[PDB]
């Protein structure tokens, strides 16, 4: 069962995939190949809560059923840079306008 | 022959499958896919009646000798026998296990002959209703089955292209001589006129099994289309055609002598009077309509 | 030429709904011309009678989008082996985003309506080709003659 | 091998290269930086469009049950024309 995910932080938004057998860790790796700060740097989030490195994505309650291609599940990029930590801040997409007359 | 059309029988709000006439010529017999069955007048083309009954679309109609009763054979799987007088359903012939698909009586008009989409030829008793002998005829649907001169014999046609003779009495198949659309017995008794798919009428000597005479120039392909022997006046073999005329040859020459021109549909069915030189003949969807054309000769 | 043969071979068949869509089963008759039989809900599926060399595709019932059956346009029966149906397993396709916006939007408005939105000319008429299986049934003729 | 797909609001996305080359728009903008700046196609479009990417190469050869590609009226329209705009 493989895990489709938007890694977020800040203003930009990582598409991905994993497995749930795959772990945090192992996710911050992946997050490595692309963003180019090392896993000690990075801290990922579900919601609020501070996912721990050895637990599998699946443990953290990333399923397959919750983590579809058509509708990914968010996982929240805080990083550290030296004796600095940033707190999560994950900024909102742009609304839609307000649905059109003809479409109720 | 000149025949020209004369009457025009509007009645079925569906296709008609059969016209037959009566044997004492007072009558003509429709069916229809509309599910019911109407009697008309055969010299002045009035209605006299409506039967109803089956609870599909009707595809044959046959009469007893006596001409006071009628066998239906429906898509409904039943064959059923009418008092024509009455209206009134004297039985229910259930047997077949698919469409039933064409009827006649025997000569003696106690027996009812019939063929069916299952493959198979039912011999029925017109007293009681018991299916009497099923022959294991073809493997493919039956098109047409046909008593002989004294009823001592059965033809029968198929869509495995075959045509039989059964021994009435046994149910033994006596002699086996592109789809079979249809097939019957001449009035003289000696010969079988059959079509084939291959836009073909033929005429068979039975007994010495050999074609004497090959009919070409209509259309048919497709549908069952009832072809008759007229010689009330002339000899012809007359046939209905998919491109919506009806055909006569010269029985003995094998010429086209007429194509009457009015239908606007396949013809499927055509009847020759039994005294008179009359014809009926009836159409698909897009007509509706049963057609009486009358000729001098 | 796209269209079923008259075999009169039959052949048992198990319409296996597995798209979230109502389906509607198309059968081509002789002439191939398209017969309308009864609807399969979604997550259900039905054994039914059918022959040999016969041709179907199949629909949503409620707007006419094409489904893929067996992973292709069309399913035709063959015989059956070793007392063994045969599976019609009718899937969505891969829409194109286009494509199925179109649908969306398509059920969200009515067609008196389309040209109310403001949208280039091109997406009403996108809008109004309703789907049809005449129109596919014509593309679908066309490929085979490339291949 | 990713790209950036920045939106009209200033949101960037990164998704795999082979899922953006779905659309021939994007191929041809990549060609004509590996980013791609869209100058009215918004965040939550460009989001939406991204998953269509994901949902594309996934279940195309599959031969499982594909689901439905989920679109809530809201975003329908916008995301008509920004698949038709890209081509998708």
């Amino acid at each position: 069962m493989d895990v489709f995910l938007m890694i977020r932080r800040h203003k930009t938004t990582i598409f991905t995939d994993a497995k749930e057998s795959s772990t945090v860790f192992e996710l911050k790796r992946i997050v490595e190949g692309i963003l180019k700060r090392p896993p000690d740097e990075q801290r990922l989030y579900k919601d609020d809560q501070l996912l721990d490195d050895g637990k599998t994505l699946g443990e953290c309650g990333f399923t397959s059923q919750t983590a579809r291609p058509q509708a990914p599940a968010t996982v929240g990029l805080a990083f550290r840079a030296d004796d600095t930590f940033e707190a999560l801040c994950i900024e909102p997409f742009s609304s839609p306008p307000e649905l059109p007359d003809v479409m109720k | 022959p000149n025949y020209a059309l004369k009457f025009t029988l509007a009645g079925h709000t569906k296709a008609v499958s059969s016209v037959k006439f009566s044997p004492n010529g007072e009558w003509l017999a429709s069916s229809s896919a509309d599910k019911l069955i109407k009697i008309w007048g055969a010299y002045d083309g009035k209605f006299e009646k409506t039967i109803s009954g089956h609870k599909l679309g009707i595809s044959d109609v046959a009469w007893s000798s006596d001409s006071n009763l009628l066998v239906s054979a429906s898509d409904d799987k039943t064959l059923k026998i009418w008092d024509v007088s009455s209206g009134k359903c004297l039985k229910t012939l259930k047997g077949h296990s698919n469409y039933v698909f064409c009827c006649n009586f025997n000569p003696q008009s106690n027996l009812i002959v019939s063929g069916s989409f299952d493959e198979s030829v039912r011999i029925w008793d017109v007293k009681t209703g018991k299916c009497l002998k099923t022959l294991p005829a073809h493997s493919d649907p039956v098109s047409a089955v046909h008593f002989n001169r004294d009823g001592s014999l059965i033809v029968s046609s198929s869509y495995d292209g075959l045509c039989r003779i059964w021994d009435t009495a046994s149910g033994q198949c006596l002699k086996t001589l592109p789809p079979v659309s249809f097939v019957k017995f001449s009035p003289n008794g000696k010969y079988i006129l059959a079509a084939t798919l291959d836009n073909t009428l033929k005429l068979w000597d039975y007994s010495k099994g050999k074609c004497l005479k090959t009919y070409t120039g209509h259309k048919n392909e497709k549908y069952c289309i009832f072809a008759n022997f007229s010689v009330t006046g002339g000899k012809w073999i007359v046939s209905g055609s998919e491109d919506n005329l009806v055909y006569i040859w010269n029985l003995q020459t094998k010429e086209i002598v007429q194509k009457l021109q009015g239908h606007t549909d396949v013809v499927i069915s055509t009847a020759c009077h039994p005294t008179e030189n009359i014809i009926a003949s009836a159409a698909l969807e897009n007509d509706k309509t049963i057609k009486l054309w009358k000729s001098d000769c | 030429v796209l269209r079923s043969v008259n075999s009169r071979e039959p052949s048992q068949v198990i319409f296996c709904n597995r798209s979230p869509r109502v389906v509607l089963p198309v059968w081509l008759n002789f002439d191939g011309e398209p017969q309308p039989y009864p609807t399969l809900p979604p997550g259900t599926g039905r054994r039914i009678h059918s022959y040999r060399g016969h041709l179907w595709l199949f629909r949503d019932a409620g707007t006419h989008d094409g489904l893929l059956v067996n992973q292709t346009e069309l399913f035709v029966p063959s015989l059956n082996v070793d007392g063994q149906p045969i599976f019609a397993n009718i899937t969505l396709p891969v829409y194109t985003l286009k494509e199925r916006c179109l649908q969306v939007v398509r059920s969200l408005v009515k067609p008196e309506n389309y040209r109310r939105l403001d949208i280039v000319r091109s997406l009403y008429e996108d809008l109004e080709d309703h789907p049809n299986v005449q129109k596919d049934l014509e593309r679908l003729t066309q490929e085979r003659i490339a291949h | 091998m990713y790209v950036k797909l920045i939106s009209s609001d200033g949101h960037e996305f990164i998704v795999k290269r082979e899922h953006a080359l779905t659309s021939g728009t994007i191929k041809a903008m990549l060609s004509g930086t590996n980013e791609v700046n869209f100058r009215e196609i918004p965040s939550h479009v460009l989001s939406k469009v991204c998953m269509y990417f994901t949902y594309k190469v996934r279940y195309t050869n599959s031969s499982t049950e594909i689901p439905e590609f989920p679109i809530a009226p809201e975003i329908a329209l916008e995301l008509l024309m920004a698949a038709n705009f890209l081509d998708c």
